[PDB]
RNA sequence: GAAGACGGUCGAACUUGACUAUCUAGAGGAAGUAAAAGUCGUAACAAGGUUUCCGUAGGUGAACCUGCGGAAGGAUCAUUA
RNA sequence: UUAAAGUUGCUGCAGUUAAAAAGCUCGUAGUUGGAUCUCUCUCGGCCGAAGCGUUUACUUUGAAAAAAUUAGAGUGUUCAAAGCAGGCCGCCUGGAUACCGCAGCUAGGAAUAAUGGAAUAGGACCGCGGUUCUAUUUUGUUG
RNA sequence: ACGGGGAAUCAGGGUUCGAUUCCGGAGAGGGAGCCUGAGAAACGGCUACCACAUCCAAGGAAGGCAGCAGGCGCGCAAAUU
């Protein structure tokens, strides 16, 4: 069940038993990478660059094919953000909550929607200062969020 | 309180020394000598209540001041005098010998001995020092003090002292294989070999013994009397050889010794 | 959320002795559940069972008999010693003459019958008659 | 439900001595709000003198008159009608009398047919009145 | 001068530090020898104790005391005193009604050495049992381990 | 080497304030309690003769009445292309 | 005052209408958390030292836990409650034993449950080189 | 509320009592200070003060039963100078 929503649903992707890359692929895992850092060059996330190949270059998991996630890529090359991919779009989104909310000051359904953004970045935040990948004096004030992202 | 205790209740005995309920309000309250009061036997108790030479603590009196008993052959006029482990009561005048020594349930026994064995006793070794003008001492757990050990004399091992003179014969030392006497605890007055000692730093050494039958138990190192070199008592002992008995086999003893009866 | 695997995997199969069925499944399995079904399959509660393995975590087919009254879970899992299984199998089994109490000791998980000749404490981990 | 962790004993030891508060027979005996309110103070039995005589008239269903009496106790001052109990016996009593009451059985509450009488006569002038009664004895003056 | 910051003079009192010496002396090196001790329940001493410059009278490596007793543990909490932290000790208390536990905690003043330098807060540290050392100081720090969030 | 004094310290206790707490003399009125089978309506239980109940504001001899907004624990589980 | 009282409920109660679910939601502490992993080096006479391994909870053993009370063994107080006595024709006896929570010592087990162990490799194991300090034996003693 | 050893009840879990003869603490009308001594802040020792109170020739003198008996008071409530 979905964590600020009611709706217990059931919506995912379901990975297939046979887990080794098929026969038709004629990508190596180094041409892979290689894909990867140009897609990661272009300015995309991990979460879209594994859709850009699924769709176009026809690789089902990359995990698969090169026996490395894409994040665990990207950061040994070099080429990865600061702040993990799921916490900026929640600090990117709350941005635009917390800007659209000083033009209209009496809409209380987005001042209520704000703490429901507000609560899950520091239910992340604790995470990633937990497991290291934050500096254990990361905050979350609302003020230079827009700098951050 | 202020300052010490001079009276012993009946029922804070030791209850080795085996004092009815019914007889007094008071106890004998062992005077201060060589031996702890919860580790000894006032005079008193060996002459009421377990030799029945005496009746009454005024009878005990009367013996001792006939100056008729020596306790490790210096002559004792007090009924209260605590003796303890390897302590030899010499009566001259009836020629009987005793020495105190654990049974197998952890209390003391009347032990007849021979007086030519009466004439020396075993004694433990508890702290070694040097001083005054370089003199080296013993102290054993008698209080004797003899100065000018054997240098291969250390802790925790035994002396042999001759009681005419004060002075040590010869020793045995702490090894494995030694036949040791537990002198406290729940495993009191049991005699077997030494099998091994695990050392604790900062705490006590634990003696794991070996029975002459098999049953293994385990001391701490301060309950642990070494009576003998290999397998050989040096002293005598008791009818029961230091080997304690289940109850049910206790029971059979008895349910077969009464049928030898007629 | 699923606290509690061994729970749910049980009263899945408590409820189909009472719906009358032949198979159940549980899923998922993990291997505490493995080790207590065969503990029930060796006293002949059971029957055979299949572990079906996705790469995820296995579910279980058990073919049953007819023959189990009650499988329960203990929660939380108590320690035990075995001076006090008396008391626990006095309140939780129905006779002296049959049903078992399943603990976790550290030489198996096994029956109480099994832990008394083993002299064995353990934690309870659940009962079944 | 209930909680039913491992580590919840605080939880539930104190849960408990919350609920506990809630149970009157446990209030009474625990708050001592109530045995500063008793007239003996936590006795079997109290000494008194008599001032009056009142007798005080029967519940609802039934008619009588319950023949009781005004008294005053030694220890703390305080003021009791006690329920004078078998017939003829107001007639052993006179006023100013040294009497020992006791409760009427059911711990501080009214026995039925009388309102508001928790306590009967035991002994009156030293004597007992089931001594009176019986014609065991002659009234002390 | 880096040691006394004091009214008095800090000084290691068992070692001679006013020796007479002959010009192979003086022109070769002002060596201050230093006292340390071992602690006898396998503890290394350190280096630091071995090698520093510091002056303490109540440290368990170079001071006047016996570790002897109970050997204990506990994650520090607080170090905001002269040469002294707060650890503390969690455990669990059985209640035997409920056959359940409950968390439970206490504190520790406890006394740490100029030896044990650059320790952060939450980290696992052994202590041993002396003497008072103050009113409510009576063990002192003997080995610190790291808590594993280190590197 | 006694009496006695200076100074120190320990400290019972005394005096007067403040905060209280408790034993004690006094008109006035105050609330609930023991009953009441005393007088006017009949609010409620039937559609209880204004369906009832809930919150909230106002007015009275009073049970209450009325304005707003709910609920059915309603007197409808339903009203026709 | 205890049982009766499953009317204080851990075992083991209740919460639509009988007394009772907070108006709704977020949230720190607390409580609870999904699968998964099959003992060796330097010495003494092959057998002991010394080290462990990430730390514990658990479980089993040990030793230490005052007597009296409680349980329980023996014993015809004339029976018994008691007592620690007694029995045989000077001798032969007994004065046992269990239980003694939690905390602290000890040793075996390794299921369960917490926890570590290398991810910008200042990682393991190897032999290679450098820098600083330095053991105490070596030159018949002696500086 | 002196604490334990323990006591009552009890299927299992529990609940309540433990002033009371054994161990440990405290205290001798209330606080305080000492002398002697190995040991006391001792009360069947002393010095004060507060509270009671005995003799007196009115100047003075002596006190401490929560020891055993016994008395009064208190009280529902407890034995022989």
């Amino acid at each position: 069940g979905r964590m600020h929503a009611p709706g217990k649903g059931l919506s995912q992707s379901a990975l297939p038993y046979r887990r080794s890359v098929p026969t038709w692929l004629k990508l190596t895992s180094d041409d892979v990478k290689e894909q990867i850092y140009k897609l990661a060059k272009k300015g995309l996330t991990p979460s879209q660059i594994g859709v850009i190949l699924r769709d176009s270059h026809g690789v089902a998991q990359v995990r698969f094919v090169t026996g490395n996630k894409i994040l665990r890529i990207l950061k040994s090359k070099g080429l990865a953000p600061d702040l993990p991919e799921d916490l900026y779009h929640l600090i990117k989104k709350a941005v635009a909550v917390r800007k659209h909310l000083e033009r209209n000051r009496k809409d209380k359904d987005a001042k209520f929607r704000l703490i429901l953004i507000e609560s899950r970045i520091h239910r992340l935040a604790r995470y990633y200062k937990t497991k290291r990948v934050l500096p254990p004096n990361w905050k979350y004030e609302s003020s230079t969020a827009s700098a951050l992202v | 309180a202020r300052g010490p205790k001079k009276h012993l209740k009946r029922v804070a005995a030791p209850k080795h020394w085996m004092l009815d309920k019914l007889t007094g309000v008071f106890a004998p309250r062992p005077s201060t000598g060589p031996h702890k009061l919860r580790e000894c036997l006032p005079l008193i108790i060996f002459l009421r209540n377990r030799l029945k030479y005496a009746l009454t603590g005024d009878e005990v009196k009367k013996i001792c001041m006939q100056r008729f008993i020596k306790i490790d052959g210096k002559v004792r006029t007090d009924i209260t005098y605590p003796a303890g482990f390897m302590d030899v009561i010499s009566i001259d005048k009836t020629g009987e010998n005793f020495r105190l020594i654990y049974d197998t349930k952890g209390r003391f026994a009347v032990h007849r001995i021979t007086p030519e064995e009466a004439k020396y006793k075993l004694c433990k070794v508890r702290k070694i020092f040097v001083g005054t003008k370089g003199i080296p001492h013993l102290v054993t757990h008698d209080a004797r003090t003899i100065r000018y050990p054997d240098p291969l004399i250390k802790v925790n091992d035994t002396i042999q002292i001759d009681l005419e003179t004060g002075k040590i014969t010869d020793f045995i030392k702490f090894d494995t294989g030694n036949l040791c006497m537990v002198t406290g605890g729940a495993n009191l007055g049991r005699i077997g070999v030494i099998t091994n000692r695990e050392r604790h730093p900062g705490s006590f050494d634990v003696v794991h013994v070996k029975d002459a039958n098999g049953n293994s138990f385990a001391t701490r190192l301060s309950n642990i009397f070494v009576i003998g070199k290999g397998n050989k008592p040096w002293i005598s002992l008791p009818r029961g050889k230091g080997i304690r008995l289940t109850i049910a086999e206790e029971r059979d003893k008895r349910l077969a010794a009464k049928q030898s009866s007629g | 959320v699923r606290m509690n695997v061994l729970a749910d995997a049980l009263k899945s199969i408590n409820n189909a002795e009472k719906r009358g069925k032949r198979q159940v499944l549980i899923r998922p399995c993990s291997k505490v559940i493995v080790r207590f079904l065969t503990v029930m399959m060796k006293h002949g509660y059971i029957g055979e069972f299949e572990i079906i393995d996705d790469h995820r975590a296995g579910k279980i087919v058990v073919n049953l008999t007819g023959r189990l009254n009650k499988c329960g879970v203990i929660s939380p899992r108590f320690d035990v010693q075995l001076k006090d299984l008396e008391k626990w199998q006095n309140n939780l089994l129905p006779s002296r003459q049959f049903g078992f109490i399943v603990l976790t000791t550290s030489a198996g998980i096994m029956d109480h019958e099994e832990a008394r000749r083993k002299h064995t404490g353990g934690k309870i981990l659940g009962f079944f008659f | 439900g209930k909680c039913r962790g491992l580590r919840t004993a605080r939880k539930l030891r104190s849960h408990r001595r919350d609920q506990k508060w809630h149970d009157k027979q446990y209030k009474k005996a625990h708050l001592g709000t109530a045995l500063k309110a008793n007239p003996f103070g936590g006795a079997s039995h109290a000494k008194g003198i008599v001032l009056e005589k009142v007798g005080v008239e029967a519940k609802q269903p039934n008619s009588a008159i319950r023949k009781c009496v005004r008294v005053q106790l030694i220890k703390n001052g305080k003021k009791i009608t006690a329920f004078v109990p078998n017939d003829g016996c107001l007639n052993f009593i006179e006023e100013n009398d040294e009497v020992l009451v006791a409760g009427f059985g059911r711990k501080g509450h009214a026995v039925g047919d009388i309102p508001g009488v928790r306590f009967k006569v035991v002994k009156v002038a030293n004597v007992s009145l089931l001594a009176l009664y019986k014609g065991k004895k002659e009234r002390p003056r | 001068a880096d040691i006394q910051t004091e009214r008095a003079y800090q000084k290691q009192p068992t070692i001679f530090q006013n020796k007479k010496r002959v010009l192979l002396g003086e022109t070769g090196k002002e060596k201050l020898p230093r006292y340390y001790k071992n602690i006898g329940l396998g503890f290394k001493t350190p280096k630091e104790a071995i090698e520093g410059t510091y002056i303490d009278k109540k440290c368990p490596f170079t001071g006047n005391v016996s570790i002897r007793g109970r050997i204990l543990s506990g994650v520090v909490t607080k170090m905001k005193m002269q040469r002294t932290i707060v650890i503390r000790r969690d455990y669990l208390h059985y209640i035997r009604k409920y056959n359940r536990f409950e968390k439970r905690h206490k504190n520790m003043s406890v006394h740490l050495s100029p030896c044990f330098r650059d320790v952060q807060i939450g980290d696992i540290v052994t202590v041993g049992e002396c003497r008072p050392l103050s009113k409510t100081v009576r063990f002192n720090v003997l080995k610190v381990t790291k808590a594993a969030g280190t590197k």
